[PDB]
């Protein structure tokens, strides 16, 4: 029985080469034994019965053999010769019965095309060529960023007890644009073909919430892991592990509340970044909500983190509260700094922006577009100059200075007590 | 006297004949044959081609070129080991300041295109060269246009 071998093949990108063999039985492919790879030694074995159909294409190593599998998988073997090819056609040929397809792929450079989705992969055509591929099994998750705009994430290949170390750039994230009234159709379309996760189950959602950074009307579904935020335009996944900081701060108009997620990475819409989220509500609005958790669930993860049913409160408290209890992080409320006038917080622009400075126990906290953080630990010097009605206050830290103009007056001497009992540095021209 | 000169001008015939100015797509390729991709990309990683004006990047273990008329911007950031590099591309919508008659795509209500890609990797140094790179020949292309504009 002629065993036909290949020395120095890579299987799925690996970054050590192994023997790739052709039997009766199948193809095996085993890592060679030079490289101290951390890792099972194991040969990838793949049944001759569980072989769709092979195609034969240029990779990064030489030629590329991608055998399409019957389970919906994708194996590429890179590291080819050219003279290689007619061996491997009659060997293929002979031992399935699957001839060997010669794909030519679009070298034109050009980033528009058709995207179509293929039994295993995504495949985007330039001038009826594909440009390239993407395996469903590479796909972690997809994301409808814009109204034509939509957003594939890529499995991270970082260290997963079955994959071999793979060599190289790797791809993260791929942005498609779908122009006409079609992208919502083609999301779709991938989802049910990608076969991601179904039957989710939010543990609560809110419908209507006007954010105001970016300002929207988005539903905020909660689970487990993350936080979703849909949009009539766009839909974000949040991680809860992102979730830095969450402030729920009374607006002065005392008719208004303010809910203020800081989020690492920041959230993306196009080529603005939100590193806060500014949610708006009423005071005024009550909700009652059940969380959507099994007795057995709730009592061994959430007993004492969250309620079982919330009664008829205000909307802000009961997300307060879920975000607390769902992300681990602490809520920040209001310090005990008070104004002149009674108020938590006092009016101030900074540069052409309006809006509201609060002090609170660790940190100033600038509530409008942008939004601004800054942490006493931070901070340098306070300096306040005479603009006069009002008075600014020029914050140093150690990467730069931020002016806050137009303060009234009046609300000087409790700001620079409260700014001298933090232990920060205050100096009045 | 100025609108009858301009009505003996302009004929109904001049009209009907409108050279409608399509935005006349300037055709650029990056390779014809796979034997022009230089042998150096090999190692599964981005490579910049100053001779085709082309950027080669590591999709699924292909080496995907892209031509710099095709790049709009990009982005570099710095995550833990890793760093990112974001690539723009041209779309519509997210245009450039080009005007309307000539566009860096051919005109196309079906066409779909590659907005962005976001890559990784854990060698901050090389990842920066790659970006300066790609950063510099954008700005090479740019000068050669304006200055066959200007002849």
């Amino acid at each position: 029985m002629s065993t036909v071998d290949f020395d120095t093949i890579f299987l799925n990108q690996s970054k050590a080469p192994g023997r790739f063999r052709i039997t009766s039985s199948g193809l095996g492919w085993k890592p060679s034994s030079q490289v101290p790879t951390k890792g099972k030694t194991d040969p990838f074995l793949l049944p001759s019965g569980d072989i769709l159909s092979v195609s034969w294409s240029r990779g990064y190593r030489g030629w590329e053999l991608r055998v399409y599998t019957r389970n919906d998988k994708v194996i590429m073997l890179d590291g080819f010769e050219q003279q290689d090819f007619q061996q491997l056609k009659n060997e293929i040929q002979r031992t399935f019965n699957v001839n060997l397809e010669h794909k030519e792929h679009s070298l034109r450079g050009w980033n528009w095309g058709k995207t179509q989705l293929t039994r295993a992969e995504l495949v985007f055509n330039v001038n009826n060529r594909p440009a390239w591929e993407i395996p469903y099994s590479e796909i972690s998750n997809s994301n409808l960023t814009g109204r034509h705009e939509i957003s594939m994430e890529l499995n991270p290949k970082t260290v997963d007890e079955n994959h071999y170390e793979t060599l190289g750039d790797e791809l993260v994230e791929v942005r498609l644009y779908v122009p006409g009234q079609k992208s919502q159709l083609f999301y779709e379309q991938l989802k049910d073909k990608a076969d991601f996760d179904t039957t989710s189950e939010a543990i609560v959602s809110f419908e209507d919430i006007l954010f105001l950074t970016p300002r929207g009307r988005f539903e905020i579904s909660m689970y487990a892991n993350n936080l979703r935020l849909r949009g009539q335009s766009y839909d974000y996944k949040i991680q809860n592990k992102n979730v830095l900081r969450i402030f729920s701060l009374p607006r002065l108009d005392d008719r208004h509340h303010l809910v203020i997620l800081q989020v690492d990475p920041p959230l993306r819409q196009g080529q603005t970044r939100y590193p806060f989220l500014v949610m708006q509500f009423d005071r005024n609005e009550e909700l009652e909500v059940e969380l959507n958790l099994s007795d057995e669930e709730y009592k061994s993860k959430y007993e004492g983190k969250l309620n079982r049913s919330y009664g008829t409160d205000s909307t802000y408290k009961i997300l307060s509260h879920c975000l607390r209890g769902l992300t681990e992080r602490r809520v920040i409320t209001p310090g005990s700094f008070q104004s002149q006038h009674m108020q938590p917080g006092v009016n101030c622009s900074l540069k052409a922006s309006e809006g509201q400075i609060y002090l609170l126990d660790k940190c100033l906290f600038f509530a409008t577009k942008p939004c601004v953080y800054l942490p006493y630990s931070g901070i340098i010097s306070v300096v306040t100059s005479r603009g006069s009605r009002t008075f600014d206050i020029e914050v140093q830290f150690s990467g730069g200075s931020h002016t806050f103009a137009n303060i009234n007056k009046d609300e000087q001497k409790p700001i620079e007590d409260f700014l001298k009992g933090q232990g920060v540095r205050v100096k009045n021209e | 006297k100025i609108q009858k000169e301009g009505l003996a001008r302009f004929n109904k015939s001049d009209a009907q004949d409108g050279n409608e100015n399509h935005a006349v797509f300037k055709r650029y390729e990056s390779y014809v044959r796979e034997s022009q991709i230089p042998s150096k990309v090999k190692n599964l990683r981005i490579s910049i081609d100053p001779k085709a004006q082309t950027i080669i990047l590591p999709i699924c273990g292909r080496p995907v070129p892209f031509h710099i008329n095709s790049f709009k911007n990009g982005s570099k950031n710095e995550e833990g080991d890793y760093m990112y590099i974001r690539l723009n591309f041209n779309s519509p919508g997210m245009g450039s300041s080009v005007k309307k008659t000539e566009l860096p795509y051919e005109d196309g209500d079906d066409k779909e295109f590659v907005r962005s890609l976001t890559f990784r990797s854990t060698n901050k140094e090389r990842m920066s060269e790659v970006f300066k790179a790609i950063t510099e020949l954008k700005k090479t292309a740019v000068k050669r246009d304006q200055e066959r504009k200007t002849m």
